């Protein structure tokens, strides 16, 4: 309940001086964390948000890529398995400082030395292939600002 | 962390080779391994799941964002939720016959 | 049935594989506390010289 | 007759924990001789 | 969310002054016409990807009711398979609890108590004996389960994840309870996006009516159009009269040679 100080005159003066402070800092970090707390509300409506958006793009997205499967009269699945090799889309993680916070938030990236898509060599349904796989770009850079905001 | 940028998806068929068409992730050349660690749900095995997900979310992963469909993530929900590391961050994509659930969202479960 | 009967006979064969490994594991105690004997014998002939100095 | 497979399944998984037995009795035994040289060397050093 | 009934839609007819929002009135033709299709385009695709989510959930529903309904095939697997012979508390031993028709049921059985390895047959017992939920339990090894539940769905069969005493009823009813709440919360969102879409896509649709009256017009009569844009409400009975009243009198501008524009919402 009390510290093992030895009383002194100075040692009451250091510990009222500590008391000021650890009352500062206590006021002072309520405040941050109403702060804090008031934008985490905030995320956590954008989150919702995002979700429900995620729930229509995710949907439309497949249905384009069902549409295109159709048109070119098989799965496209093997053809994308195997243009695998390189990573046309990367995430580059950006420490943006937020309140007070150095919170981590993402940030699509692409490159064109893995351009070459699945719909090469198919055959049928290019340009349905081709509107498919924009339509999931833009799903992926949906789903990277999502997880930029759960990070 | 700069090693960081790469994307991982475990979601079904159908997803995965959606991602993959985006062009998510890579075929690692000394690993012979690929982030489009694709997995039916009902192929496979809930064990197998799971080492996946522990394998893509540990052992030092490039992976930066954890791609699994809310369908396989019901499964191994266990460790979803044991998935309390800020990073890699993981969303629950909805599947074909499969909606995504708010009340299966691991992360959102916090608020 | 006859599944009562195979998991009895799996049953009663761990049941001695945990006595072997612990009986096992007791002689390994007991290995190393006549292995200490031997040792104290080397301590009690050091005693000695340690007397006689 | 199937209390004669039951049976024989039996004595196939009694078999199987009795090779355990032998390995967990063959391994401790394995440390006993390594028990025999450690702790009883660090005890000489104690005594020494 | 608004009724239907009460949406403006024909009072907004009655007008169809074009907003801002819509296009920007300092817009290029051709860019304002890019613009407001492509927003209404992105509408009604969240309105078909809504209705996709819709229906998904009232299936995830209605597969849910079929599991409640008792159908041993996606009944709760506690009452499908019968704890004394399914195989439990055992390391070296599992069950198949395999549902089935009487004869696939009959055929999966005897697999079990056949190709499984340490099948064991006199544990083979079924708790469950209707026509279509003829459903048995069986105790093969660990090791041989997957095995067996891998002949069992060639011998159509579709096993189950049976426990005794466990708390699979719990988890099927919140899962059940879970989905509902999902379905009805999908069903809430698809409502108020449709009823959001059957206004934002119609005047969408109105702006790009107007916007072709109005190139129609200057494609005709030249630059100034000073064409009299007029809407006209026929009355359902003499709509065939009215478009031939309409066609005889475009004759003086001499399809016809006036522009005529013919909407039926």
């Amino acid at each position: 309940n009390r510290e093992q100080v030895f009383p002194t005159r100075m040692t009451l003066g250091l510990m009222k001086t500590k008391l000021k402070g650890a009352n500062q800092g206590y006021s002072l970090l309520k405040r941050k964390s109403e702060a804090l707390t008031k934008r985490f509300r905030d995320i956590t409506k954008r989150i919702d948000d995002a979700k429900q958006k995620m729930g229509r793009v995710m949907q439309t997205a497949a249905f384009s890529l069902a549409e295109v499967s159709y048109a070119t009269g098989e799965n496209i699945g093997y053809q994308v398995q195997e243009s695998v090799s390189t990573a046309r889309f990367k995430v580059r993680a950006r420490q943006e400082n937020v309140s007070g916070v150095y919170l981590s938030q993402f940030e699509s990236y692409i490159d064109p030395e893995i351009n070459d898509f699945r719909l090469t060599g198919l055959g049928r349904g290019g340009q349905q292939v081709q509107r498919a796989k924009e339509i999931y770009s833009r799903a992926v850079e949906t789903l990277v600002e999502l997880a930029s905001l759960q990070t | 962390a700069e090693k960081r940028t790469l994307i991982a998806v475990i979601a079904d068929e159908d997803t995965t080779t959606g991602l993959l068409l985006a062009g998510i992730g890579q075929i690692t050349p000394e690993t012979q391994e690929k982030n489009f660690f694709v997995y039916q749900e009902g192929k496979t095995t809930k064990e197998e799941i799971t080492d996946k997900f522990n394998h893509f979310t540990e052992e030092r992963d490039d992976i930066a964002i954890l791609l699994i469909n809310q369908h396989i993530a019901e499964n191994i929900r266990a460790r979803v939720d044991s998935f309390t590391n800020a990073f890699p961050a993981i969303l629950e994509i909805p599947s074909k016959d499969h909606p995504y659930d708010p009340e299966k969202d691991s992360v959102l479960k916090r608020v | 049935n006859g599944i009562a009967t195979l998991l009895q006979a799996e049953k009663e064969a761990h049941e001695i594989v945990s006595k072997a490994r612990k009986y096992r594991q007791d002689k390994l105690k007991q290995a190393k506390t006549d292995a200490a004997k031997e040792i104290d014998s080397y301590k009690i002939q050091k005693d000695k010289e340690l007397k006689e100095f | 007759q199937v209390n004669d497979e039951l049976n024989k399944m039996q004595a196939f998984i009694r078999k199987e924990a009795e090779e355990k037995a032998k390995e967990i009795q063959l391994k401790a035994d394995q440390e006993y001789e390594i028990e025999k040289t450690n702790i009883v060397r660090n005890e000489t050093n104690n005594i020494d | 969310t608004l009724p239907i009934n009460n949406m403006p839609v024909p009072e907004y007819l009655e007008n169809f002054q074009w907003q801002t929002r819509k296009f920007k009135l300092d817009k290029s033709i051709k860019d304002l016409i890019t613009l407001i299709s492509n927003e209404s385009s992105q509408l009604d695709a969240d309105v078909r990807a809504t209705y996709a989510n819709y229906n998904s959930a009232k299936t995830n529903l209605a597969a849910a009711e079929r599991k409640k309904t008792g159908d041993l095939s996606v009944r709760s697997l506690h009452d499908i398979v019968k704890p004394e012979d399914f195989v439990l508390n055992s390391e070296h031993l599992t069950t198949v609890l395999v549902a089935v028709p009487k004869s696939l049921k009959s055929d999966f059985e005897k697999s079990y108590e056949t190709l499984s390895k340490n099948v064991v047959p006199a544990s083979a017992s079924v708790i469950a004996e209707d026509a279509e939920y003829v459903l048995f339990n069986v105790h093969l090894f660990k090791k041989n389960v997957q095995e067996f539940t891998t002949a069992a769905r060639e011998k159509k069969f579709i096993p189950r994840e049976f426990n005794y005493s466990e708390e699979l009823i719990d988890q099927l009813k919140k899962e059940h309870d879970s989905a509902a709440s999902l379905e009805q919360s999908l069903r809430v969102q698809l409502v108020r996006l449709a009823k959001t879409a059957y206004v934002d896509v119609f005047i969408n649709w109105f702006h790009i009516k107007a916007l072709r009256v109005y190139v129609e017009s200057v494609l005709r009569y030249g630059l100034p159009p000073h064409f009299n844009i007029k809407i006209i409400a026929v009355p359902p009975k003499n709509l065939s009269k009215c478009k031939s009243e309409l066609i005889d009198a475009f004759g003086f501008l001499g399809y016809e040679p006036f522009v005529m524009y013919i909407i039926n919402l």
